[PDB]
C-alpha cells in the first residue's frame, strides 16, 4: 500500500479509471465501503486543499512564511539558461496547513492533469469552478518571513525581488539524482508535514546539486581588488546547486563598493567586473538561529557553507587608500569578506588588462567564465558535468513570474516583482577580454548576470 | 513607542574565522590537522538500563550491560615536537549603528538618530568599547584552549596605526582586572580608535589578532564543531583548508560571541552573558532578561522616547537606569530584525 | 531527588596519548617503529571442528583440518642494539567538579554544588588524590608493557613548581604499598598539588610524566590498537617526525588513571571508575541496579548524604565509600540525563 502512495505522491513518475478514485479518497483518512461514505463537511476540507495548491513554495527554508503561488514563468530564456519554463509545469504539490495534509489527496494528487481543474457533483463542480482561480498570487510583504533583494533595474533605478523556490524544479533535480551519489548534495529540513507535501515524500532529504569533485588550481583604467577572503558564505546559490555563491551576490559585492563610493566620488559608476577564484572548500557548518518567543529555537535546517578566496577586478569608468579601504563592502553572501592590512598595497589602479593580471598574487586559480551550450535539462547539465569534474554550476540571475509593481511594503520603496533563480555552468579561463568581465543585464522577462562577450 | 513592521539594523562588529597553526623549532609554521578515530566506551546512558518511569528494564542484566559501545568522534591535538600555537583573526568596527538598514516610521527612525547622538555625548563611548577590548585582548575567543594551558599571549596588529605592535604578555598572571589592561602603554589609543569608530559616519579600526599558545606536551585542542540533522560520527569538527590540508576553525559565529559577552545587567547578575534579546544563558537552560520582568530588548524599546528625555537633562542619570542605556545600545552594536513578527 | 532532563559535567582530568621512543647508547632518540608482517597458524576455532550443538562436522576431515590458515598483524618490537625505552606524555587536574557544566534545574545544581563542599570539608580531597597519582606514578598507564620487563622508571615534572623534578627509580622493588610513596622525598608536595586543584574555582596543576622501560632483547610492545568495523591487529598511530609510531591512547590513558573502584560490594580488584561498575575479564557488571550501589540510585540519595555530612557523627565507612564513587565519577564526566 506505499507503493500506491508514492505514485500519486508528486516524486514519483505518473501512473482501471474505477478503481484509481477509490483510492485517492482512502488516502485521505489518517475498502470500498469506506469510499461510499459521503460526508458534507469532508468535501467542504477537501475544497480548501485545491485552493492552497501551489506552484512555487515560498515556505522552503523558511516554514513561518505565508503565501500562495500559482504561476508559471513569465517569458523563454535562451537555451545556455535554465529556469522552470524549459521542465514542463505539473509537479505541483500543497502547502499553508499540517493538518490537511492527508486531505489534500483526493484533489491535488495529479496522476498528465490533476482533479481539481448527484447533487453533490453539481455543488462540488460550483464550488471548484469558483474557487480554482487559475493564476494567483497571494503575498503580503508586511509580516512574513520573505527575502527581499534590490536590484539595478533599467538605470538610477531599482526593483525589488524575492525569490521563491520553484516546486517542479525540485522534483526534477531529486527524481534524477537517484542514480548519481558523486554529484548529490542532501540536505535535511525538519518539521517536514508543516512544510508541504512535496517534502513528505522524501522524508526531509531534498538531494540538491553538487559541483563534481573539490576545487583544485593549475597556475592561472582598471582597479584590482585582490584576496577577499569570505569565511561564512551561503553554498546554496539555488533552491537547487550547492556550491559557489550566486554570481547576483558577486555583483551586489562590486555595486555596493560602486555606491560607497559615490558617496565621495559620484560620478564613478562600475561597467563590468573579473572574478578570480581561489580556494572554495564547501562544507556543511550547521548555523544556530537565536532563540523566538514560550521561548525556544525555530526549526533546523542542514546549512551548507564555503569558504571563497578570490581576486577580483573592475573595469572602472574612469582614488586615495583610505578611501578604498573604508568604502569595501563586508559581506559576500552572508560572509565576513575581508583583505589583510598586509595586502592593502595592491589595491592599486592599471591601465591596461596585462599589467592588472601581472600585479596579484597567488597565481593559481580560476577566471570564471560562463558555459554557453544548450543546458535545457539537469541530464544536459550532467552531461557536462561528467566530462569535465570541476564545472561548477551555480545561480546566474533571476527569473520573473510577474512584472514589477506597487506594493505596501518594499524593502527600500521600489516595485517588488517575484522572482525565481536561473541556474548556469560556469567555466574557468586559463587566460579574449570579453568572456571574462560579468555584467548586469536587464530584460524585461527576466534579469541575469552575463559576461559581456555572450 | 510603538514598534513598526519593518526595523532591522546590520551589525557594527565583524569577525573572522579563528585558524590554528603549528610552530616548530627553527620557527616553520604548519597549519594544525586531526583525524577521525572509533573509540570503545562502557554502556552507561540511564536510558539503557532504567526506563522513563524509574524502574530497572529487566532485558539489561549484568551480562548485557558490560559489552562495549563503538563510538567515533573526531580528535586533534598538538604534534610531539611542537613549540607552540598561534591562533589568527581579525575584527572590524563599522559604524553602522547610526541608522537603520530598514525602516518603514519617519517618527522611529528619527527616535534612533537622536539617541544614538544623546548616548554619545552624555555618556560616551568609553564603557561599551571598554567591554568588547577586554575579550579580544585576553583569550575570551579562545574558549577552551585557555585553560590548560601555560601560558598564552595576544598581539595587536591595528590598522589607522603608526607603528609597534601593541602586545599583551602572559594572560593568567598579569591581564586580570580592568586595571592592568590600562596600565599598558598604548591601550588608550585603541580604545579611543573604537569610539572614534562609533563617533564617526565612516569609521573602520581593523584589527589583526593573533595569539600564542603553549600547550603541554600532545595536548587537545578544542575547535568548533557542527549542527546537522539526523537521518555513526558524533563529534564533527568545522574546517576549512589551508595550503593544501583540513584544518580545524572555531568558527566567525563562534567568535563573534565571545567578544559580546558584556551583559552582567540583568537583574540577578554574577556572569556576563551574551548580548542579545531576553538574554539567553546557554549553560543552565533559562532565560534572564525574560518578558515578563519587563528588561528584554522590546520593553526598552518602547521606553525609548522616555529615555531622551533623561539623557536631555543636566541632572547624573542615576545607574540603575543607563545600564538600560547600556543594554539598548550593545544589542544595536549587535543588529538584527526588531519587529513583532 | 530526581535526574533532570539535562545534567553533564566535563572531566576534571585529561591526559594525552603516550608517544614511544628508541634510546640507542650514546643517548639518541629515534621514535619507534612497526611493520605488518603474515603468519600461518594451525586451523584451530572450534566452529571449523565442531557444529553449533556440539557433534564433529564430516566435512572437516584429518586432511582439511591440517591445511594452514594465514593471518595478518602488526608487528611491534624493540631494536636490537638499543638501550631502552622512553614514554611521554602529560595529564592536567583542572576542577570541573565543583559545579555542573550544563544543568536546567536550578535545585539540582544548588544541592549537588553543596555536596561537593560538604565532602572536602568533612572528607578531604586526599583519598581520591592519593588514588589517581599512584596509577601515575607506577607503570598502570603502561599497560603490558609493565609485564615482562627489567625494570621501569618513573619521572614527573609538576608545572606549578619550582623545581628538582620527582623520580621513582625501580619500580617491582621500591614502590609497591602505599607507604612507599609516602616515603619520597616529595609526595606530599604532589598530593597537595591536586588537593589545591579540586578546592580552587580555578586549580590547574599540570604534570609531564615521563618514563623509561629496560625490556629483555629484542622484545614485544603492546600498543593500543583500533577498533574496525586484512590485518587482524591494527595499531593505533601518530606521525613523530616522518615516521608512523605507536602510540598508547588518549582514552586509554585515562582509564588507567581511573581504576579505584574497589567498593563495589565483594571488592577484590579495584575496577575502571564508571556507572554500574564493569569488569571485562569476567564480562559482568558488579554495581548493577538491582543492586542499588550504581550511580544513579547514589544520585537520588544526594539529598540524604547533606545530612549525614554536616553533623558531628563519624560517617560509617559503608557511606563514605559511596560518596567517594559519588566523587569519582563527577572527576569522569558525562551526561546525566534521563527521559
Amino acid at each position: 500500500t506505499t507503493e500506491l502512495k508514492r505514485a500519486f505522491r508528486p516524486l514519483t513518475p505518473h501512473i482501471n479509471e474505477l478503481d484509481a478514485l477509490t483510492i485517492l479518497v482512502n488516502l485521505t483518512d489518517k475498502a470500498k465501503c469506506k469510499q461510499k461514505l459521503r460526508d458534507e463537511k469532508w468535501w467542504a476540507s477537501c475544497i480548501n486543499c485545491v485552493n492552497y495548491r501551489q506552484s512555487h513554495n515560498p515556505k522552503f527554508p523558511d516554514i513561518r512564511s505565508e503565501g500562495v503561488i500559482r504561476t508559471q514563468a513569465l517569458g523563454e530564456l535562451p537555451s545556455f539558461l535554465l529556469s522552470s519554463s524549459k521542465i514542463p509545469p505539473y509537479h505541483w504539490s500543497y502547502s499553508h496547513d499540517s493538518k490537511y495534509v492527508n486531505k489534500s489527496a483526493f484533489l491535488t494528487n495529479e496522476f498528465i492533469s490533476c482533479l481539481g481543474e448527484s447533487q453533490k457533483t453539481c455543488k462540488a463542480m460550483a464550488k471548484q469552478l469558483a474557487d480554482i482561480t487559475l493564476t494567483t498570487i497571494n503575498v503580503t510583504l508586511a509580516p512574513n518571513y520573505l527575502t527581499q533583494i534590490s536590484l539595478p533595474d533599467s538605470d538610477t533605478s531599482y526593483i525589488s525581488l524575492s525569490p521563491v523556490a520553484s516546486l517542479s524544479m525540485q522534483s526534477h533535480f531529486h527524481q534524477r539524482l537517484q542514480d548519481e551519489n558523486r554529484h548529490s548534495a542532501i540536505t535535511r529540513f525538519s518539521r517536514t508535514t508543516n512544510m508541504g507535501v512535496t517534502a513528505m515524500t522524501c522524508g526531509g532529504a531534498f538531494r540538491m546539486l553538487k559541483s563534481g569533485a573539490k576545487f583544485s588550481s593549475p597556475p592561472h583604467s582598471f582597479l584590482v581588488l585582490p584576496n577577499i577572503r569570505v569565511c561564512g558564505a551561503t553554498a546554496l546559490s539555488s533552491p537547487v546547486t550547492v556550491g559557489i555563491p550566486s554570481l547576483t551576490a558577486f555583483f551586489g559585492f562590486v555595486h555596493a563598493f560602486e555606491r560607497n563610493i559615490n558617496r565621495t566620488t559620484s560620478s564613478f559608476r562600475v561597467e563590468s567586473f573579473a572574478i578570480c577564484v581561489h580556494q572554495l572548500h564547501v562544507e556543511k557548518r550547521g548555523l544556530t538561529a537565536e532563540f523566538v518567543e514560550t521561548i525556544s529555537a525555530p526549526a533546523t535546517r542542514d546549512d551548507w557553507q564555503c569558504d571563497v578566496v578570490f581576486s577580483l577586478i573592475l573595469n572602472t569608468n574612469f582614488i586615495d587608500q583610505d578611501t578604498l579601504v573604508t568604502s569595501l563592502p563586508k559581506r559576500l553572501a552572508r560572509g565576513s569578506a575581508k583583505i589583510a592590512i598586509d595586502d592593502f598595497k595592491h589595491i592599486n589602479s592599471f591601465s591596461t588588462l596585462e599589467t592588472a593580471i601581472e600585479s596579484l598574487p597567488i597565481e593559481a586559480g580560476r577566471w570564471l567564465s560562463l558555459y554557453a551550450q544548450s543546458n535545457n535539462n539537469l541530464s544536459d547539465l550532467l552531461a557536462a558535468m561528467t566530462e569535465d569534474h570541476q564545472l561548477m554550476a551555480s545561480c546566474v540571475g533571476y527569473h520573473l513570474l510577474e512584472e514589477p509593481k506597487d506594493k505596501p511594503n518594499s524593502l527600500r520603496g521600489y516595485k517588488h516583482a517575484i522572482a525565481e533563480c536561473i541556474i548556469g555552468l560556469i567555466n574557468s579561463i586559463t587566460f579574449d577580454p570579453n568572456t571574462i568581465f560579468w555584467s548586469l543585464k536587464n530584460y524585461q522577462n527576466y534579469l541575469v548576470v552575463q559576461p559581456r562577450s555572450i | 513607542m510603538k514598534l513598526p513592521t519593518n526595523l532591522a539594523y546590520e551589525r557594527s562588529i565583524d569577525p573572522s574565522d579563528v585558524c590554528f597553526f603549528v610552530v616548530w623549532p627553527d620557527d616553520r609554521k604548519t597549519p594544525l590537522t586531526y583525524n577521525s578515530r572509533t573509540l570503545l566506551g562502557q554502556m552507561e546512558a540511564a536510558s539503557l538500563a532504567y526506563d522513563v518511569s524509574g524502574q530497572p528494564i529487566k532485558s539489561a542484566t549484568a551480562e548485557a550491560l558490560a559489552q562495549g559501545n563503538p563510538h567515533q568522534v573526531d580528535f586533534c591535538h598538538v604534534p610531539y615536537g611542537a613549540s607552540h600555537i598561534e591562533c589568527s583573526f581579525s575584527v572590524s568596527f563599522s559604524s553602522e549603528l547610526r541608522q537603520p538598514y530598514k525602516c518603514n516610521s519617519s517618527k522611529v527612525k528619527q527616535t534612533l538618530v537622536q539617541l544614538v547622538e544623546l548616548y554619545e555625548t552624555k555618556i560616551g563611548w568609553t564603557e561599551l568599547a571598554t567591554r568588547y577590548l577586554m575579550n579580544i585582548c585576553n583569550g575570551k575567543w579562545l574558549w577552551k584552549n585557555t585553560r590548560k594551558a601555560y601560558c598564552w599571549n595576544i598581539v595587536l596588529t591595528p590598522w589607522p596605526w603608526n607603528g609597534e605592535k601593541v602586545g599583551f604578555e602572559d594572560i593568567r598572571t598579569n591581564y586580570t582586572s580592568r586595571q592592568d589592561f590600562k596600565n599598558n602603554k598604548n591601550w588608550s589609543a585603541i580604545v579611543e580608535m573604537i569610539k572614534t569608530a562609533f563617533s564617526s559616519t565612516d569609521g573602520l579600526a581593523i584589527f589583526e589578532v593573533r595569539a600564542t599558545l603553549h600547550l603541554p606536551t600532545n595536548a587537545m585542542v578544542r575547535p568548533s564543531q557542527v549542527f546537522t540533522e539526523k537521518e555513526q560520527n558524533s563529534r564533527v569538527f568545522q574546517s576549512t583548508t589551508i595550503d593544501g590540508e583540513r584544518s580545524p576553525i572555531l568558527g566567525a559565529f563562534k567568535t563573534g560571541a565571545a567578544i559580546a559577552t558584556i551583559d552582567d545587567w540583568y537583574p540577578e547578575a554574577t556572569e556576563p552573558l551574551r548580548v542579545g534579546r531576553f538574554g539567553v544563558h546557554r549553560e543552565d537552560v533559562t532565560c534572564y532578561r525574560h518578558p515578563s520582568t519587563g528588561k528584554d530588548f522590546f520593553s526598552i524599546l518602547q521606553q525609548a522616547e522616555h529615555y531622551i528625555e533623561v539623557l536631555s537633562a543636566n541632572k547624573t542619570p542615576a545607574q540603575e537606569t543607563i545600564n538600560d542605556m547600556h543594554f539598548l545600545m550593545a544589542n544595536l552594536i549587535k543588529g538584527g530584525m526588531f519587529q513583532h513578527k
